[PDB]
């Protein structure tokens, strides 16, 4: 990790696109295994946003492991979005209730 | 004879047993063992799972008494690149099998103790190969994206050529993706164009 | 004592599986 | 042999139920949800997120009971009445929520998911408002549907 | 060039056997697997884990089929949580 | 042994006590049955039968680790359209048969309901099976329906050529309709030329 | 992954927005795959929109699939967009009621 | 012009046992030996001492592998102190 | 070009059954049956439903012949009410 992250600098956070908001604010604690988009729709329905999804889905899923305690939802899902780093996106648009999800487009 | 027999009863007895026991605790720390292992986070963008390379330090064979060969170092790129449909867990590497058989004097009852440790520590030296290879693997992997991130190997070049709808009257196919991975990773060999990172 | 309420008539599996037969193709329809 | 029970019997699962309210602390038994109410007096001292002792008796039992059943996700929310500052109340309860929200996944959680919140008793469920914390409306609130 | 896909995987995307297949005894789960030459079809709505099929498929809704290679023990995700399944035959 | 035999003995019972059991419900909800698969509904303009279409998403078949192979989108037709006389029922797909055998110490007794359970819950799955070929079909005829709608599949174009008073001072036909069916329904190729209905 | 994961900012992410007409504003439901223009016509036709298309269509179709059963006309065409990608565009212009697909 | 090493060498420098090995009972230690072909491999990181390898390897950690010819004994230096150790098979 | 029809279907248009026939025993009902030649050929009044025939017939009054394939079980709709029929032979 160390070597990677001093070859490359890296850039740019996801906090701005994935900013917090209230009720964005609410906390919670996970274990997970499965695909990506049940546990979003599971975020986004405790989080009162309608979630939406950009692109087709490949046939093969990403599927992500996320295993924390009691953390809130908007860098739940900055780590879900870096676990499924270049194979899906999460963007945010909290000025209306949309969590929405892009597929990769390959 | 009767004794090794009483042996062999031991044998299989306590191999097995100890494999039951050994499958509990892989259950126990199911979570932690992928945990550790992600392969997902190691596998590629078209779920190429990514080859594993192997390091060498001070490879001397003296060919003999009169001429030895030594690198330094050396690297081994093993299990090239290539499409995976799913990613590999660690229980296709560490579920022990377990079978149970029950099937058939004081000899009879220590050999029987004897074989019963003999076919446990068996089991955890295959147990410990296990582990083994599940680390050759990852960390071989590790270093895939390790060279990769030091220009010391190659990516998987692919062409993905897509074609529209395909098929017949009776057939079609509305959209056909076919991905070839065209050139496969490998250790380039002009180091120059190398990668060196220092850190700090 | 506890009770929870819709206490129905006796199932089985044969119309079970004719009902989930049925509401697939029915949904199917609605759409279609 | 596969499982006939998970580990678990019906009548141990009416036993609680039976008892804890009994002891009054709420379990609402509802379609195929299963909610428990629970005055927060009893666990929370006054206008605190700080728990008592001869709690974690009931606060245990209540894990007990969670592991009957096959489930995914539980929501726990608090509220309290309002006392200070809507601020507080937030985040008394926030805070009320998370405190018992760590020790039971602490404990024994079968769910995936513990999604955890509370409120200033902004949804009062009486307006009958005796005072502040030995009003229900202090109070925590634990959801989940039973997963098939 | 590759094959698309099984066309049986359009006839197990539904609950037929392929012809001439044997009902893979599943026990633990809804998913329902036929032998049809060494090949399991499986389908199901379930999240297919440890082996990895030659040819995978989905319906409309959902409903995978999965042209897999044999094997005793059937790894899902069910929801998050992950099933180990038997199979007979 | 007398083992099998008592397992046996049970098998065929259980299987046979099984088909009488859902024949009955069969014909009780008989008028549901129908009521659902009005076929006739489906059936064409000269009573063609239609055929049968069948969906695919991601038909992802890996070749192999370097070349994939996908469908998006997938249509088979399947069991071509055709000159019905009477048009399908359910019960030609569903009417489990039903025979009665009774043709023959604790091993029996109870090997007995093992494969009285075991004949129970294999026709069951007989059942299940006979349930999802007669969705297949169905959806099939539908979905034939459907690209018809979709202009993603034609029609069955016919030619009926009719002919006057046929026959001799011995038979003589009236009139003898005689009809072709010309062209199959075939999936279209052309998808410029679809309809893609939107919904509100 | 953190520093392997290169994303946009929302600022230059240079997707289509939303272009909140009313005759926009409605609910609809499509399932559908293919080629994209048909559908555009199709949506402008339902949203009370002139379509127009400017560029070429190529000979390989540009593809799409869509599989909604209720859902806005406006992240129909958001998604469109994004599948739409580098070959295809959709600019709406609500002041003249037109969407317009633009081709490379 | 001799050869480079082995390369499995770069197999038993983890611990992996080469292919169609024996292993070698070792007892006394922290070393593992397998037989491949009347030649052991022996991993280790102690420093051996009596027999003398055809090849020798390490590590990046100073993991040695040394493809060495067949001793029942074997002698490493573990602190300045030295041990013998023995194998069986 | 095919044919016009059975002119057996002729005979049995009334109640002759063709030549070489065997008077198939129809239990539950009025519909008369003959075995030709693996081909029932089934006059009735009602109206068959289930299996289908080859050729099928009427009479000037409404009398069906029906060149149908073999069924032991035979459906007809009587009345908007349907009844199963039951051969041997």
């Amino acid at each position: 990790a160390k070597v990677e992250k001093v070859i490359t600098p890296p850039s740019k956070d996801n906090t701005l696109t994935i900013p917090n908001a209230y009720n964005l604010q609410a906390r919670a604690s996970v274990d997970w295994s499965g695909p990506i988009e049940e546990l979003t729709a599971r975020i986004a329905k405790a989080a009162h946003f309608r979630f939406r999804v950009l692109g087709k889905s490949p046939s093969v899923p990403v599927l992500i492991s996320i295993s924390t305690k009691d953390e809130s939802l908007a860098e739940i899902l900055r780590d879900i979005d870096y676990q499924a780093g270049k194979k899906a996106s999460i963007h945010v648009y909290p000025n209306s209730q949309v969590v929405e999800l892009r597929y990769a487009k390959i | 004879a009767l004794k090794e027999t009483a042996l062999s009863v031991g044998a299989q007895a306590g191999l097995a047993w100890r494999a039951k026991i050994i499958d509990e605790q892989l259950n126990k720390q199911a979570r932690n063992l992928d945990a550790i292992y992600d392969f997902n986070s190691l596998v590629l963008e078209h779920n190429i799972l990514p080859p594993v390379l192997l390091e060498g330090r001070n490879t001397l064979n003296l060919a003999d008494a009169q001429s030895i060969r030594i690198s330094d170092r050396t690297y081994k790129v093993a299990k090239q690149a290539h499409f995976i449909t799913t990613p590999p867990t660690w229980r296709q590497y560490l579920w022990m099998d377990y079978v149970k058989p029950e099937a058939p004097k004081e000899i009879w009852c220590i050999y029987t103790e004897r074989g019963w440790k003999n076919g446990i520590d068996q089991a955890n030296t295959i147990l410990e190969e296990n582990i083994a290879r599940i680390k050759e693997d990852f960390g071989g992997m590790i270093l895939y994206r390790k060279l990769l991130a030091m220009n010391m190997v190659s990516p998987p070049y692919v062409s993905h050529t897509d074609l529209g709808v395909t098929g017949d009257g009776s057939e079609i196919h509305i959209d056909d993706r076919v991905l070839r991975i065209t050139a496969l990773p490998e250790l380039n060999v002009n180091s120059a164009e190398w990668r060196a990172a220092v850190a700090k | 004592k506890f009770k929870k309420p819709p206490i129905n008539n006796p199932s089985d599996d044969a119309t079970i599986k004719l009902a989930e037969a049925a509401v697939s193709v029915s949904d199917s329809m609605l759409e279609m | 042999l596969p499982c006939r029970v998970d580990g678990a019997c019906d009548a141990t699962i009416i036993k609680m139920m039976t008892d804890l309210n009994k002891k009054g602390i709420k379990v609402a038994s509802v379609g195929q949800n299963y909610l428990i109410s629970i005055p927060a007096s009893a666990l929370f001292a006054d206008q605190s997120p700080r728990l008592n002792w001869a709690s974690y008796s009931l606060l245990n039992e209540i894990a007990a009971f969670l592991k009957q059943f096959r489930k995914i996700a539980i929501t726990v929310t608090s509220y309290s009445s309002k006392y200070v500052s809507v601020k507080r109340e937030r985040a008394l309860t926030l805070a009320r929520s998370r405190v018992v929200s760590e020790y039971l996944w602490s404990q024994g959680v079968d769910s995936r998911i513990i999604f955890t919140q509370g409120l200033g008793s902004d949804k009062p469920i009486t307006s009958y408002t005796l005072g502040g914390d030995r009003s229900p409306n202090a109070r925590v609130e634990i959801t989940f549907r039973r997963a098939v | 060039i590759p094959p698309s896909a099984n066309d049986l995987l359009l006839h197990v995307l539904e609950g037929v056997p392929p012809p001439g297949s044997r009902r893979l005894v599943v026990s633990g789960g809804d998913a329902r697997a036929w032998l049809s030459n060494e090949k399991m079809y499986v389908r199901t709505n379930l999240t297919i884990l440890s082996p990895g099929w030659l040819a995978s498929m989905t319906s409309a809704d959902g409903t995978h089929a999965y042209e897999m290679q044999k094997s005793p023990v059937l790894l899902v995700s069910w929801h998050g949580k992950v099933m180990q399944l038997k199979v007979e035959g």
